[PDB]
RNA sequence: AUCUGUUUGGUGGAACCUGAUUAGAGGAAACUCAAAGAGUGCUAUGGUAU
């Protein structure tokens, strides 16, 4: 049972950055927030609920 | 059971408490059914003949074709069945493996016969009359529903002299007469 | 309608039964004769296939019906016109 | 009911076969067969609409077909139209085949 | 209509004898009992008889002229399949000529 | 894994312990079970036990 | 007769078997019959399934599996002149022994 | 037409509440809940029933969007006796009175209309149709009336306005329940009238989908309206795919 | 009083409900869009709605023809490029090698559409939306999905050839 | 010419309303109902799949 | 030919006439492996090959 | 009317052909006895148990 119901994957944030991730944070004070950061300089913070 | 839900499915998906695969797919019952058959061991006798059937085929198949033997044994034994009315056809040889069933030498049965000559009007009514004594093949009344008629015989089968079903017939075409009776 | 006239494609017009023979009626023309042969001959194949089937007729077949149903002294099927009243039933009705 | 009142089986035996009453209205096509619930009811017209979308007392009718009836030009329609027909359906039967017959005879 | 022998009808199974009905002569009680309704009712059945004749007739007609351009229509058709399937054979040979 | 996941440079977790947080090259934030066979929604009891 | 008598498992149905063929599978306690089959042959024992619902029942030559209303569901071939049954519950197993001196062991579940 | 003293058939709809009164012509009709009168000038039907005068309304298509939406042949609907309706953009009873007749006694209607004048009338209709809750209220704002709404079985928006597709998905988050309907009639020149029609359907679409509203269906109301389709989905929080 | 005829009682498979096999045992016809007159789309007018395919975008960066000057010049009007998150998926699903089509399918001009679908097949989705508003371009070289697209009436189809991309039917042009 | 254009266009206007409804204007007098009848099991309503 | 029996000719007669067939009939259709479920099929392969 | 004979409705269902089914097809009763399917109702409450 613990095979079949093995389905990890829940989803993707947004439509993601331009170019690759290099750079993650999480808010250690709060549960459902994080920023990302990619190569082309772009830094994003993200409502994860 | 009840229907099984979907995980409980996949851990179980050979389980099927009434279709097993030793079962031939209840190609017993379903034969049975078509031809009304009564003794349960009635069509796996027929079955038993027809695997010797086949197997002398097979073992005359493998002998060369241009051997004597095998080409007399094989018109031998189609004209034998085609007699019993096992066979429709005697032009083919495969007709042996291919055409040699159970189902052929139940529709040989004295009720299907009956249907077929449309002296009944159901295989189950025509049982019925035989098991009644209103059928006589010859002058031999038969009360046995199994009673395979070959084909030469099939031209004996009718009712008896006395049978109230005789005298309807007569009586629906005013045509009875009483001096026969 | 390539390289073709009007004038080719001109209607024929089709006579008349002449006055002399103008009792016995039309004069038939190939349409009209098809359609009798036509319809002689799907007569004549179903009254062919009645012969038949009464030529094959098996004299033992037996049908639970035959009582309900009856036959003419000539030998024809009788069939009731709608498909008797009990003395009760007579005196309400009159 | 049961009863099936013969006023009510010719009203809706007059809808089933609505499109050859006006030669000018052609409806859709459809099939109708007789719901198995329905009721008969009369229209009401509003107190402004007593001009234009009101019939008098005396037209007024427990049936349509009494309505359909009344009128002159329908009736005069169907007896022009079903006329007609008879003379297509009356074309070379018996009657036909008699003369034909008698125009043999000499006279 | 055809008119079987009475020869060939007499001797007939039983599935197919065909049912053939006598006119009654001597005058049944209900036919002698039964009520018409005259008047106003004889001009509302007529009406409804007249009614019933136009709707099959039209219904009659319009069936036969669907019949009518059912035949010009798959005739167009059966040339449009036969310009199909000559170009196809076409392709057929084009591309196993390569191969 | 995943066929669209290309390289991953950061991964982390969500302050609960329950999920995954990844970021590869290819521009995306995923977001993952920790535990592919547990599900987020309150048991009753006879779930629970 | 003789009555072979095999009560279920739950001691809720009682299957009796006669040796002429007489085989009945009935609620002992209510007084309620669920099946009554009249077999023309000589069975010799018979035994519950997994629940009152299938029986088996050793005839002559094969040994046959019933619904709870008596319509037959397999006839098992592969077993040959049993004349003793016996199910093993938590392994849906059915076994059978006879003049054969075989002793098969039959699931019932896959078959 | 369908003059006045016309005997007619009644029958019933595919959909329940719905009926068709048959003749020469044929009509979309509902049973009237409050007998005897008439709020727009509509024809009534009465009809004698054991004897009980039962009386029904008919339902002009030119008139109401939902009635062309029955007559183009929308294949689900999700208003039907005895189910909760909320109803955006209620102008008067010209279409609401008609909702309030399909619901029945048993179930309710909530009106929400935002301008005054047409809600003294909305509100007078009202009164005599007891399953009408009316809301003079801004349906932008769905969370000044949360007191005066529970669950609805289905949301029904005929408001004109731009950004309808933020009012639809705000009230359907706080009332719609879930595998509930929605029913929503855009008309394209209110929108966005610089592009075509088809585009802002399509458009419109869109932001229902991502309102986590499934599209089940549109429909365009031609030859009754120009520029008009209803389009009718399901709320289905679980998820859309 | 006994019945003549007695069988033994037997499992009928083809009436039986317990067997799996007999256990499982108001017509549409959709509006013809009022955007089509016949087989001109009336309603589509610029600027334009365009649905980019995965082979659009590769054989794009093939002929180094940038997509919105390529549709900006094609049709001689403003073009929105629309890519649906099947398409970007695809995109994603191809690997290492396509990477280049990837970031220029990510370009901000581009706008996204969401998807409520499960499968990631491109082609049925476009083939859905077309057929449900006509309003759109349909961008692609494919030539199982030109063939379908040629089929719906009204539907003006732009593919990549040469040195330029060609749009067929479009009248407007 | 024009005028072989004027007839063939007209032509095609009474051609477009068999195969679709087309807005005429709207209503014109009282309502009269459906002229045309209405056919309760027919949805001629484009489904999204 | 007319010397060969048993096994022989079957297997013989078989391999000649899908020599025949093999130069005109399509390849799926032509041959068709016997079904054999999954677990017994890898344990053959793995013997042949060992 | 020892007139005429088309149409509407009811009664009946030969031949050919087509489709489905087949231990022939049905019907009635119930505080009867079984085997299953769907929906609905109910504080349906130990996130670590006075
Ligand atoms: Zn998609």
């Amino acid at each position: 049972l613990e095979r079949m119901f093995a389905k990890p994957f829940v989803g993707q944030l947004g439509y993601g950055h331009r170019d690759g991730v290099y750079a993650i944070a999480k808010n250690y004070g709060s549960l459902n927030k994080l920023a990302t950061g990619s190569a082309d300089g772009v830094i994003k913070y993200w409502n994860m609920s | 059971v009840r229907k099984l839900k979907h995980h409980e499915q996949k851990l179980l998906k050979k389980v099927d408490f009434l279709e097993w695969k030793q079962d031939q797919g209840h190609r017993d019952t379903q034969v049975m059914r078509t031809y009304h058959i009564q003794n349960r061991e009635d069509y796996h006798k027929y079955n038993r003949i027809c695997g010797d059937i086949r197997r002398l085929a097979n073992k005359l198949s493998l002998l060369p074709p241009t051997d004597p033997f095998r080409r007399k044994h094989e018109q031998l034994l189609l004209d034998k069945l085609y007699a019993m009315g096992v066979l429709t056809t005697k032009s083919k040889i495969s007709d042996l493996e291919n055409k040699v069933t159970v189902s052929a030498i139940c529709r040989r049965r004295l009720p299907v016969i009956m249907h077929r000559l449309k002296m009944a009007e159901t295989i189950q009514d025509a049982v019925k009359f035989i098991e009644q004594g209103h059928v006589r093949v010859g002058p031999n009344l038969i009360n046995d529903p199994a009673y395979l008629v070959t084909r030469n015989m099939e031209d004996y089968v009718t009712w008896v002299d006395n049978s109230k079903i005789k005298k309807t017939l007569l009586r629906y075409r005013n045509q009875i007469d009483d001096f026969d009776f | 309608a390539k390289l073709v006239h009007d004038v080719q494609k001109k209607q024929h017009r089709e006579r008349s039964q002449l006055t002399s023979r103008s009792r016995y009626g039309f004069l038939e023309k190939h349409k009209d004769y098809v359609k009798r042969a036509q319809d002689f001959h799907r007569k004549q194949s179903t009254l062919k296939v009645l012969r038949e089937k009464a030529k094959e007729r098996n004299p033992d077949e037996y049908y639970h019906a035959m009582h309900s149903r009856k036959t003419d002294a000539k030998g024809l099927l009788i069939s009731s016109r709608h498909g008797s009243l009990s003395m009760d039933q007579v005196k309400l009705l009159k | 009911d049961d009863n099936m009142r013969r006023e009510v089986q010719r009203d809706l035996l007059l809808i089933k076969h609505r499109a050859a009453l006006d030669p000018k209205r052609h409806y859709k096509k459809q099939r109708w067969e007789v719901p198995e619930r329905f009721a008969i009811g009369t229209i009401i017209e509003d107190k402004s609409e007593f001009y234009s979308s009101r019939m008098n007392r005396k037209e007024r009718k427990s049936t349509i077909l009494e309505t359909l009836m009344g009128d002159e030009a329908s009736n005069k329609y169907f007896k022009r139209k079903y006329n007609e027909i008879q003379e297509k359906s009356t074309s070379g039967r018996k009657a036909h085949y008699k003369k034909m017959k008698e125009m043999r005879k000499k006279r | 209509g055809l008119k079987v022998p009475k020869a060939v009808q007499k001797e007939l199974p039983f599935k197919s004898q065909i049912h053939q009905m006598k006119p009654q002569k001597k005058k049944t009680y209900m036919a002698k009992r039964a009520v018409v309704l005259g008047g106003d009712e004889k001009k509302a059945r007529s009406f409804i008889q007249k009614v019933l004749t136009i709707s099959k007739a039209k219904d009659s007609k319009r069936k036969e002229q669907k019949a009518s351009q059912r035949k010009e229509r798959l005739k167009k058709l059966a040339k449009m399949e036969e310009e199909k399937s000559q170009r196809d054979k076409e392709k057929k040979k084009e591309y196993f000529a390569q191969n | 894994h995943t066929k669209r996941m290309q390289h991953v440079f950061q991964v982390k977790y969500s302050m609960d312990s329950k999920y995954i947080i990844s970021g590869s090259d290819d521009g995306n934030v995923r977001l993952w079970r920790s535990k592919a066979w547990e599900r987020s929604n309150v048991k009753t009891t006879r779930e629970k036990n | 007769g003789p009555y072979h008598i095999k009560y279920a498992k739950n001691g809720t149905h009682l299957l009796i078997t006669g040796r002429k063929g007489h085989v009945a599978s009935m609620d002992w306690r209510k007084g309620q019959l669920r099946a009554e089959l009249f077999l023309n042959e000589t069975c010799h024992s018979a035994t519950y399934l997994q629940n009152e619902q299938y029986f088996a029942v050793a005839q002559k030559k094969y040994t046959f599996i019933y619904d709870h209303e008596g319509t037959e569901l397999h006839r098992l071939k592969q077993h040959i002149e049993a004349r003793h049954l016996d199910f093993l519950p938590y392994h849906y197993l059915l076994v059978t022994a006879g003049e054969t001196g075989w002793l098969k062991y039959h699931d019932v579940s896959t078959g | 037409g369908a003059r006045g003293g016309a005997k007619v058939v009644i029958e019933p709809h595919r959909h329940a509440g719905v009926y068709i009164a048959r003749g020469k012509e044929d009509l979309l009709v509902t049973k009237n809940m409050a007998p005897g009168e008439s709020v727009y000038g509509e024809k009534r039907i009465s009809v004698e029933e054991p004897p009980t005068k039962v009386e029904y309304r008919v339902w002009n298509p030119f008139r109401s969007k939902l009635a062309a939406g029955i007559m183009g042949g929308l294949d689900e609907l999700f208003i039907a006796p005895g189910k909760k309706v909320l109803y955006l953009g209620a102008a008067s009873g010209t279409s609401v009175s008609h909702v309030s007749d399909v619901v029945g006694p048993e179930g309710v209607v909530y009106a929400v209309e935002f301008s005054h004048r047409p809600g003294r009338e909305l509100i007078s209709m009202a009164k005599k149709r007891p399953n009408i809750i009316p809301i003079i209220e801004d349906a932008r704002h769905p969370q000044k009336y949360r007191m005066l709404i529970g669950m609805v079985d289905c949301v029904f928006a005929d408001v004109a306005q731009p950004d309808q597709a933020r009012i639809i998905a705000l009230n359907s988050h706080m009332f719609l329940k879930d595998q509930g309907g929605v029913v929503i009639s855009i008309k394209a020149n209110c929108i966005d009238s610089t592009v075509d029609a088809e585009t802002v359907f399509a458009r419109e679409v869109q932001k229902l989908r991502e309102e986590r509203i499934k599209p089940l269906e549109q429909l365009t109301l031609e030859p009754y309206e120009r520029d008009h389709c209803i389009v009718v989905g399901r709320y289905m929080r679980s998820g859309l795919k | 009083t006994r019945k003549f005829g007695l069988v033994k009682r037997t499992l009928n498979t083809k009436k039986d409900q317990r067997l799996k096999k007999n256990q499982e045992n108001t017509r549409n016809i959709p509006q013809v869009s009022s955007a089509l007159f016949f087989q001109y789309n009336q309603a589509i007018k610029p600027p334009y709605q365009v649905l980019i395919d995965t082979n659009f975008i590769n054989f794009s960066i093939q002929k180094k023809v940038d997509i919105v000057r390529g549709m900006m010049d094609c049709l001689l009007a403003k073009c929105n490029p629309l890519i649906t998150d099947c398409v970007m998926a695809e995109l994603e699903k191809l690997g290492p090698k396509y990477r280049i089509a990837l970031k220029l399918a990510r370009d901000p001009r581009i706008k996204r559409l969401s998807c409520s679908h499960k499968g990631t097949y491109a082609d049925d989705c476009l083939v859905h939306r077309v057929l449900q508003h006509k309003c759109y371009i349909v961008a692609t070289n494919d030539a199982g999905l030109k063939q379908r697209i040629r089929k719906i009436p009204g539907i003006p189809l732009m593919s990549v050839g040469g040195h330029a991309y060609v749009i067929e039917k479009l009248p407007d042009v | 010419s024009r005028v072989k254009k004027r007839k063939k266009y007209q032509k095609a206007q009474k051609k477009l309303k068999s195969v679709r409804a087309v807005y005429s204007g709207g209503q014109s007098g009282v309502y009269e109902g459906e002229k045309t009848g209405i056919k309760k099991g027919l949805t001629r309503s484009v489904k999204f799949k | 030919d007319d010397q060969v029996i048993g096994k022989a000719r079957s297997r013989t007669l078989e391999m000649r006439l899908n020599r025949l067939s093999r130069v005109n009939g399509h390849q799926d259709k032509i041959n068709k492996l016997e079904k054999v479920p999954m677990h017994i099929r890898r344990g053959m392969i793995d013997k042949h090959v060992k």
